[PDB]
């Protein structure tokens, strides 16, 4: 895992260089964004359950996936689907705070396609659900923070597609 | 080739400028040490 | 010991 | 059956507290010439760092008393702290004090002191030993100093001896400056302040001017303890509004604001047309000594 | 980094970052300029920090720079100062990140294996870092020195 | 090999188990000497009370011949 | 394990009462000592190996304990002894940080006395080595922190009898 | 508190607390004064907090204080108020320690099993804690209420 | 010994000694006289072997007996030589037992940790044994030297 | 003003003259080459600064758009081969306190090669602190 700060440090380390003025500019840019990221993260955590509930309502419910024979059908599978959506939102919040998507490549996407394809989880439906999560959280945290969270939720979706 | 970071050549001038002093050749002799009586006792 |  | 190392250690134990203390100091001087050099990295000297700060912070009288306490095995917290250290740390601790004694941070041995007859002979025996034997004898000379609750005790304590002229300036004979330098070197701040107006101001080295009699008074009580400043030459002229502007230089034989015992200094005295000093500037002149340099 | 460290602590518990963690992150970003100044200070005086500390080390441990010592000879001496430069740079990484993991992952995991393979006396390396901590501390105010000292002490505490 | 015979009472902290649990709560077991330090640390961290420790196998003070 | 705060909480909870003025005072006192404990903890961690090195050199080396017939004879047993001391110092540091010896009861003095008596480890020599740790630490952290570390190192010593 | 959590985390790796963990501890003890203020506020207003919360709950849930309700009658309704006081006292414990651990260990592990055995509708217990949160948040500033909210919410969340 | 090792290997499989385990025990016991001779030659000239070995080590590693070195000073050189006599004594144990287990149990398990604490460079301890093997090899016939060297070299390998 | 080079009485050192020209020209990047790899700079009322990067940081953070006019300086040898030059002048822009009427001095400890191994900027504070 790598955040915005360690991205600067790693780029200097691979060249064996101390941090110069340009590198300090990048760290300053991230420090200036810190307040925005922290406030958004606290709002999302306090509303995580409701964010997913509304994302599910507008994207999954009353469709083939919830009718008998569907992948979300049965209480276990419905519960697993909500749990997965909780994970995506929680790791996007990590990524948004870190300002770096590498956590998504490492702790979310690694082997995810293989998992879903072996279970028969509908990839398009989960992508539509995450996009619904992106829309819902944007209307909660604002356009600027909504667009920042949109990057990391869109990163997950592009990983799955 | 141009020197890069981490290459110890970059610090040869610093090493030469420091010019650390080596210890003098020791004159200790194993044959003249009484091991039993010389080992510390605490 | 030389590194050159 | 030479057995030199323990036999030499036996002789040291017989020397009186004074001779033992004098001996190790003179051994310190021989180090690098006839005695072995130190390798303080081979001791865990961080254990003695706090004790070495306390000694430095002491007055000159207390410092010498502290080291006499070590040689006399007196029961003091420093001696108790000393006794808990390892042999290498003890020797390294004494080494640091000898380094500081030379650097003037700690009070020196009585002026023009002479090593006694017996002590000098024990020193010469050590001088003839091999390096490895020297450190062993040196380790054992100090291993027993300080205070240990048990079988210990010295026959005779070795108290420190209980113990001011006018300073000459080349080209300057103004009394106001003369009283200041003599008063300064005398640590008589209660008198030195009376040469500064109630609205006077002083500029310490690497500092902004400080304006105020009480401020300048406090500064003397804080950053000028036991400080010796020697002026060697100068020059006096009137500059403006009748104020007299004297520029006397010299040297400081005492560490000060990162200065060394052999650092040159300068004073710019600015005193009233009718008497005492309104402003003064002190600036240690930089030279190959650049150990007072900060970064940003 | 402080952000990564708290994220991995929170992920390990499958939870969002706690208010305590979020407040620590907020303070760190808001005190960011003060840390970068300390790193700028260390970076700019890296030549003198390493040289003076290296000069002190060989005085403190003359054996390492004597026949049979690991740093005997100018070339081996250069590699020893290089290594000190490596560790100073890592200290500046730790300063700006508010966390030791950049130091640990780059230069402390397996350090004992590396230096025992090379024959280097590791405790002397701890001494060399210690020497750099004094030289660096004497180039900045006490509060700044305290912030950098924590990371110097972490390196020292790990190799030693 | 040297072996300890240890008695320990390990409680339940974060759950109310419904199966029988006495067998994993208060037990006496043989632990190889080379595992006791680690095993003792683990029981301590799980909140367990080490109630009895004995050197079931081997002798105290052996320098050679530990098997 | 319980720190000083949780200890005060537990005292009130066992009686089912709110935190009264005296309990608030104890919490205040712990809060005010926090900076000093964290200072001392930082010092110990930096010198931990050195502390054990010098405590052993002072209390165990060049004695019957380390000569043939001594329990610390053999590299195997020497290393086992060095490990024990290393764990004692670290746990005494936790106890100092937490301001409460409960961690020592649970993670040090829990079967340790009976293990030592089974193997023939001399308690007397162990207590002296720990006492030497207490002397060495005080020379590093000062007197106010060194006294606090001594309280908890003494707790271990008396725990082993 | 965060002190035990840090130590437990450090002891899992058999290591000393890292500089970051120590810094977090230092920040925690500094904020101790604010934590104590909030806890004193809740403690001083506990009688009014519970009484109003109970009235609010019973209006929302007349069934529990109606015939056949678990809290029916003066004796049972008083016991129900006592439970609300218990959980208010636990929230005070969470406040001063800065963590929910004392709440979890005293009042939330096996809480469902206990109330199910007593025939107490757990959702009505969760509602009561919501009522206490509302009343309590009105006696302190926005920041203090936001601080205390985490502990009130934690009880509600574990009662779903 | 070779007997205990065979028994342990057999008891691990809950079975009697195989033919080879028995052959080597038979071969070893018949050769007991030769092993007892080597053990006697090493024991007789132990004083010579260590002191000759120490001087050769110092010519190889003059740093360790110079200021800053671990063995610097009379008492420390004597302790260092004391350690060379320890590992000679264990080598005689290995030769007679036909097994390196007595050597490991007494002087090679945790040795790396012990010398880390003491600050001794363990590779120099390996060189010391390399010197004793050379000095000892000259005091015995080539075949007495080939068997003795095997146990010296095991010490050399374990101390690297 | 810009189209005239700096002139100092009693001194003709190029390193100093280039230092006085570059310092006024405001081109810190060209200015710092004159300093040695070990060179230091002492701001008035402050301890010295070591390191080119650190010396520059003071320049670009504290020495913006200032005009100094050298008036009369003296040269003398210094030990170990350093050439010690002393220069006296006046400030124009407000600088570390003091406006226009302050007197500045620049003690240059030049490296034989020519680089500035040490320079000290001191404000000879007038009877009015400013
Ligand atoms: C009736 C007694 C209660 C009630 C019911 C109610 N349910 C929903 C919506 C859904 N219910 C389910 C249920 C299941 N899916 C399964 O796989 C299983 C097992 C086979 C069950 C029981 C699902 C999946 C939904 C989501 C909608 C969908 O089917 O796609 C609603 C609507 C909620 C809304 O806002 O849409 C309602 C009303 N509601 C009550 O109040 C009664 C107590
Ligand atoms: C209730 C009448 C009294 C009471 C009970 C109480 N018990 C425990 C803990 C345990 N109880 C058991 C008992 C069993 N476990 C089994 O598997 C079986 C055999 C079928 C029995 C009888 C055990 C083993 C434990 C410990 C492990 C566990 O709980 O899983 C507690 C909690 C103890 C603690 O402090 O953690 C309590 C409260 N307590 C009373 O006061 C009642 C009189
Ligand atoms: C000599 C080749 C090297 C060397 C040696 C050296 N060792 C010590 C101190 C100790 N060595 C031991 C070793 C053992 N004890 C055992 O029981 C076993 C198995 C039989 C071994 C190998 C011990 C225990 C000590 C501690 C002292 C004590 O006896 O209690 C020293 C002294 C270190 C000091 O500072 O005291 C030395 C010098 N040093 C070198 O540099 C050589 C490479
Ligand atoms: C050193 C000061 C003294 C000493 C030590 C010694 N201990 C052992 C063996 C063990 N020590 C422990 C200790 C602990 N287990 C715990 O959980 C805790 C809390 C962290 C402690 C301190 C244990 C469990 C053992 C046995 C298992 C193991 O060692 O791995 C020995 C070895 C004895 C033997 O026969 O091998 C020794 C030498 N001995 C002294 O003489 C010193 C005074
Ligand atoms: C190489 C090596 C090392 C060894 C290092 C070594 C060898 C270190 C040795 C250092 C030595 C020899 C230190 C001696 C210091 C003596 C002092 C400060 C005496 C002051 C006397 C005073 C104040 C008395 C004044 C007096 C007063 C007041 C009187 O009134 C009259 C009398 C008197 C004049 C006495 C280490 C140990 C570091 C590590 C291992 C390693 O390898």
């Amino acid at each position: 895992m790598q955040d915005a700060i360690t991205a600067v440090i790693n780029s200097a380390d691979v060249q064996g260089k101390y941090l110069d003025g340009a590198a300090m500019d990048k760290l300053k840019s991230y420090f200036a964004s810190g307040e925005l990221r922290v406030r958004a993260a606290s709002v999302i955590s306090a509303n995580a359950a409701t964010i997913v509930k509304e994302a599910v309502a507008k994207s999954l419910l009353y469709s083939d996936v919830t009718r008998p024979g569907g992948n979300m059908y049965t209480t276990r599978r419905y519960a697993a689907c909500i749990r997965d959506l909780d994970y995506y939102l929680r790791y996007a919040t990590y990524a948004m705070l870190a300002g770096d998507a590498s956590i998504l490549d490492e702790r979310v996407l690694n082997g995810l396609k293989e998992t879903y394809n072996s279970l028969g989880v509908p990839i398009s439906s989960t992508v539509q659900a995450i996009q619904a999560i992106k829309e819902v959280t944007a209307s909660l945290v604002g356009a600027d923070a909504g667009k920042e969270m949109g990057v990391y939720l869109d990163y997950i979706c592009s990983g799955l597609s | 080739k141009k020197l890069t970071a981490g290459n110890p050549m970059n610090f040869l001038g610093m090493a030469r400028s420091i010019n650390p002093a080596a210890n003098t050749i020791p004159k200790v002799s194993a044959q003249n040490i009484n091991i039993e009586a010389s080992v510390p006792r605490r | 010991r030389r590194f050159i | 059956a030479a057995d030199v190392v323990p036999a030499t250690i036996a002789r040291f134990s017989q020397l009186n507290a004074e001779d033992q203390l004098a001996l190790i100091w003179f051994a310190y001087l021989e180090m690098g010439k006839t005695l072995t050099i130190a390798a303080p990295g081979a001791a865990s000297m961080q254990l003695a760092e706090n004790a070495l700060k306390e000694i430095q912070a002491m007055g000159p009288l207390q410092q010498t008393q502290a080291m006499c306490d070590l040689a006399n095995r007196a029961d003091t917290p420093l001696c108790r702290t000393y006794a808990s250290w390892s042999p290498n740390i003890k020797l390294g601790f004494w080494y640091r004090l000898g380094e500081l004694m030379e650097q003037g941070f700690v009070a020196p041995i009585p002026a023009g002191y002479q090593l006694s007859a017996n002590a000098n002979a024990v020193l010469a025996t050590i001088q003839g030993l091999e390096s490895g034997q020297q450190i062993t004898v040196l380790r054992n000379a100090v291993v027993d100093m300080g205070f240990t609750a048990g079988k210990d005790g010295k026959r005779i304590a070795e108290p420190v001896v209980p113990p001011r002229t006018k300073v000459s300036i080349e080209g300057v004979t103004n009394a106001t400056v003369l009283n200041y330098m003599d008063n300064l070197n005398a640590n008589d701040f209660d008198t030195l302040i009376e040469l500064f107006t109630s609205d006077g101001a002083l500029q310490p080295p690497f500092q902004r001017p400080i304006v105020g009699k009480e401020n300048v008074l406090r500064f003397f009580r804080e950053e000028c303890q036991n400080l010796k400043l020697i002026p060697e030459r100068g020059v006096t002229e009137p500059a403006e509004d009748g104020f007299t502007q004297i520029k006397v230089t010299g040297k400081v034989q005492t560490p000060w604001f990162g200065g060394n015992v052999g650092m040159n200094i300068a004073w710019r005295f600015l005193l009233n047309p009718e008497g005492k000093i309104f402003f003064v500037a002190i600036d240690l002149l930089a030279s190959p000594k650049e150990l007072l340099n900060f970064a940003r | 980094s402080i952000v990564t460290k708290s994220i991995v602590n929170a992920d390990a518990e499958a939870r969002y970052l706690s208010p305590g963690e979020l407040d620590r992150i907020k303070a760190f970003v808001t005190g960011g300029a003060a840390r970068l100044r300390i790193a700028e200070t260390l970076t700019g005086s890296r030549e003198t920090i390493v040289k003076q500390a290296g000069d002190r080390l060989f005085q403190k441990r003359p054996d390492i720079v004597s026949p049979g010592g690991n740093a005997y000879g100018e070339e081996m001496t250069a590699t020893c100062l290089r290594d000190m430069d490596y560790y100073l740079r890592l200290v500046t990484y730790g300063v700006v990140s508010g966390d030791v993991t950049p130091i640990e992952e780059i230069g402390l995991v397996g350090v004992r294996e590396m230096y025992r393979s090379l024959g280097t006396p590791i405790e002397a390396v701890a001494q060399s870092v210690r020497e750099m901590k004094e030289v660096a501390s004497g180039l900045m105010s006490s509060d700044d020195a305290a912030e950098a000292s924590a990371y110097f002490d972490f390196v020292i505490g790990k190799m030693s | 090999m040297r072996m300890f015979r240890i008695t320990a009472c390990v409680p339940s902290q974060t759950r109310i188990r419904t199966q029988r649990e006495l067998q994993n709560t208060y037990f006496t077991k043989l632990v190889p000497y080379d595992n006791w330090f680690r095993e003792q640390q683990r029981i301590m961290k799980m909140g367990g009370k080490i109630v009895k420790v004995e050197l079931a196998t081997g002798r105290p003070g052996t320098n050679a011949g530990l098997a």
